[PDB]
């Protein structure tokens, strides 16, 4: 696995932008909500048409939506990012709509992008635009600062952190990378920003073997799927479910489930009994 | 600015070109400049040659400065002045002795050995040539292993050999068999050896015809052995001189044993 | 991939223009909204016909619309750009309409284009005009300033940024291009504007290989499609879904889905369990 | 069993983050609860739209939810974690929704993550997001402090604690690890944080045999499954259930159950009689 596949550079982050806007050009599948009409009236005032107070627009092709964009790291003004458009009123469908000018604000309350474009919906009330938002401002980055760069593991593990440190040391030389915890690995990097990009290009393509990790059993209590990871061991026991008795991975337990009618989701309750009896060498996680 | 010849981390590669018990050759291609070759050879003494081989030959003899420059990705570390060499005209740069081992050591620490000099082909301007340490460790381990598995004798040490026979029998002594095994190892690993001269001859104890018969039987046994190593029959030469041409005083027990001997002389095509 | 295919020049941007207008000539598929009638009355006053106050026009062939145009970089007065016309009232169809004179305003509130023309609609409430807007004003550009030009990658990556820098250096010479982050590459350029255009013409056609990028799994939660990118690796595990057990890309998991009835969209929930168990070497992205 | 499979490092803990948010883009399966409308109005005020007091939004595509995330140990800012989204009002379904910006608070009342993204629901009122929460703050750790590290057994046992101590001592040397109770094992570790990570990497992969543990019988009173562990012994007795008599693991008792009609869950009551008569060498646990 390449380092870039299983890790991210510290300080090189994404940012989330959110804004309110109106979607027009709907085939009569718009809203009549008070906030939609209020926003529509304000927008019309912005163009020189001001209705008398208390006038009902009777609009049916306009829907109020919430626009969200994720700003990739090193985003420069003039670039385009995707936006997700979701209806917040009572519009039946956003299919075929057009997002009007909406300003996307950061967590500090400043506008960083402007979103327009045509919605592509499949849920008819959520659509996407491939280049809806144009980046208008930059977010500063700590990437070029300091005397080292840091890799953050996507899956935290002490062994994976140490193996990535060894991979860099073998490639470059001794005392070059060090694991500071189960997630972060610090690599000494050049001070020049151009040399650091060239340096990081060679390092992020290094190959190493991530560790297997702790043995876990993942149970989706609402879907019924049971994922048993590697290194999970079930201690032998006599399991009596329904009217039949079986002796002890899931293959034997699934057969015991199939013996009686019961249900494939009855296996989720057999594991909990095994966990209480100490017959599982691992972690039973319910998601 | 200046011309710096170094392999970027994406370009740096080290290779073990010759890996035999007679030679070791670790090669680092310096892009746009040439090669850096470390060579060790089978010998009784510690030997390493470093050759900076250039595509465009050295224009003039120049004083060269060897420094141990830290790589860019090592801020806060200073450069160590290693030494001052001389690169000669129309010859590859050569560093030998302890300095070549020191270059290997500075590469082991993760540093860049840098040769700086004024290039004749470059309007007599100062240029730098650096050896990258990227992808050096594994090939340095392989190089150290091959150096470990080097013969402890050279062609000069075995080219002339004199072996002795036992008092009774057609077999060589223990030490003579050990030396013959050394010769066989060197021959089997060296393809440049062309000629083998064998001159068996014995003591005066037996009759002249008997001496000649013993000497010729011994010569033929040695010729068959040398054939077993893979040399073609047109290369081996064997002659039995019997009890003639004594090198020691026949009559003394030690002298007769001295004369009961074979001469083996190798000849190479380097 | 050419540089112009995978990158954009910094400072060479598009601008978005928006305006309000009326669409006439509709076969009785117009509006009766108060703002449509108000705008219609103002337009008629602009031609010398002023109805007495409180007069209802009873118009049925006029619809109020929002007009949007994108101004390409280096747009000069006299050029024509496309406009998207979307209905904002309650008109049933804009098919066969004609957009009347509408002024398109920039983000600074100034008029930069005027839009007219004939609508081409397929959604019957959104139409397009191929040369609707005529550019009337220029937007200044920083392209000719400075001693360098900058390329912004469409897909940000450290390796792609460095490879594009090497491509320029190999073509021209040493110390010519430098990657300053994962997105931008700076190339030294001539000071003369004519020479910079000639210089940029040769550079933008250079070929190089963009990097593969980080391994990702993209899941469209509303369509059901799962796109597994290159370099994604799934660690072996025992997955029990429904009543059958399978052992471990998607091909094996799709067969496990097909074993039981379930649904092709049940695979989206199997991946989440694998992500929780650490059996995915990559990023699971939900769009 | 590896040490990392059956134990956890003391001081290396997870943290739970909880927050309130709204889910938009629902196909008319939203709420009308007073708190949903109040939160929606406050959110709209945050964007510049303030409805007059007493105005009913009449929203149908918005649902109020509770967002929960678990913060893994050594979580750094910029990383992404899963979030579970559960409806707390009266929404019929959260399928196809989009979670709006919600702040996730720790047990001390501070915000440590921000959650957005697209919901993936199978129960239609609970959904998951694979990278919903972005970590914004760090929680300090006692991992690098002291002169030792401590392993906490997932299944507490004196013999397992001592065997893990012997495993470390055999690998490293005498007087290196010591069991302080049935759960914890203390291993002397380097003072340098980088060396401790390298040290812990070698130690957590050590193999040893966990002890069998106390003999137990686990009975799920609501599912009917009976899990009899190893080392459980039933003393011989004459059991008369229904009309037939049997003599004495579960196999004989299951046959006695099958003799009469009765039910497979009647075995749970036979064990309680055996427990009262002292015919069980173990613990009868009801879960």
């Amino acid at each position: 696995a390449r380092i870039k596949d299983v890790a991210q550079v510290a300080g090189v982050r994404s940012n989330q932008l959110v804004g309110y806007g109106l979607v027009s050009g709907l085939p009569g599948t718009g809203e009549a909500n008070p906030f939609t009409e209020q926003s529509f009236a304000a927008m019309l005032q912005n163009f020189g048409i001001q209705m008398p107070p208390g006038t009902k627009p009777k609009i049916k092709n306009v829907a109020a939506v919430m626009v969200t964009a994720e700003l990739p790291p090193f985003s420069k003004p003039g670039q385009q990012v995707d936006v997700t458009v979701s209806s917040i009123g009572s519009a039946k469908s956003l299919r075929g709509g057009t997002l009007l000018q909406t300003f996307l604000k950061g967590l500090d309350g400043q506008v960083y992008a402007v979103a327009q474009g045509n919605l592509v919906v499949s849920n008819p009330t959520v659509g996407l635009i491939s280049s809806g938002a144009t980046v208008e401002r930059e977010i500063p980055n700590p990437f070029g600062r300091g005397d080292y760069i840091t890799f953050n593991l996507l899956e935290s593990d002490f062994t994976t952190a140490q193996r990535m440190a060894d991979a860099v040391n073998n490639f470059l030389g001794p005392q070059m990378a060090s694991a500071v915890d189960a997630t972060s690995v610090r690599v000494r990097a050049p001070r020049d920003v151009s040399q650091r990009v060239a340096f990081l290009s060679a390092i992020e393509n290094l190959e190493f073997d991530p560790a297997d990790g702790a043995a876990k059993i993942i149970v989706n209590s609402r879907t019924g799927t049971i994922v048993v990871g590697k290194h999970v061991r079930l201690k032998p026991a006599a399991v009596t479910h329904g009217g039949m008795t079986v002796a002890i991975t899931l293959d034997d337990l699934v057969r015991a489930v199939n013996q009686v009618g019961a249900a494939p989701s009855d296996l989720m309750a057999i594991l909990q009994a095994l966990k209480q009896a100490g017959a599982i060498e691992g972690q039973l996680i319910i998601i | 600015m200046g011309k710096r010849y170094v392999a970027t981390p994406q370009q740096s590669q080290w290779e073990m070109v010759v890996n035999t018990p007679l030679e070791c050759q670790l090669v680092h291609p310096i892009p746009s400049f040439g090669d850096a070759v470390f060579s060790s050879r089978a010998n009784k003494k510690i030997n390493l040659d470093f050759e900076l081989k250039m595509r465009r030959p050295m224009g003039e003899t120049r004083n060269v400065s060897l420094i141990s420059m830290p790589p860019p990705w090592r801020p806060g570390e200073h450069a160590d002045r290693i030494t001052n060499l001389k690169f000669f005209k129309q010859f590859d740069g050569y560093v030998g002795g302890q300095t070549a081992w020191g270059i290997l050591s500075e590469l082991e620490k993760g540093r860049y050995p840098t040769f700086s000099y004024q290039d004749w082909q470059s309007r007599d301007q100062r240029i730098e040539v650096a050896l990258s340490s990227v992808l050096f460790q594994n090939k340095y381990n392989a190089f150290s292993d091959c150096i470990s598995n080097l013969l402890k004798y050279s062609f000069e040490d075995i080219a002339f050999t004199i072996l002795h026979y036992e008092r009774q029998g057609d077999q060589l002594t223990k030490a003579s068999k050990k030396r013959l095994s050394q010769i066989a190892d060197y021959i089997r690993h060296n393809q440049d050896i062309d000629l083998v001269l064998v001159a068996t001859y014995t003591d005066s104890t037996d009759g002249k015809s008997a001496s000649q018969s013993l000497s010729e039987r011994r010569a033929e046994s040695l010729r068959d052995y040398f054939q077993s190593l893979g040399l073609p029959e047109d290369r081996i030469q064997v002659q039995g001189y019997g009890k003639r041409r004594p090198i020691a005083d026949n009559g003394s027990p030690i002298g007769k044993d001295k004369n009961r001997r074979v001469v083996i002389s190798l000849g190479r095509t380097q």
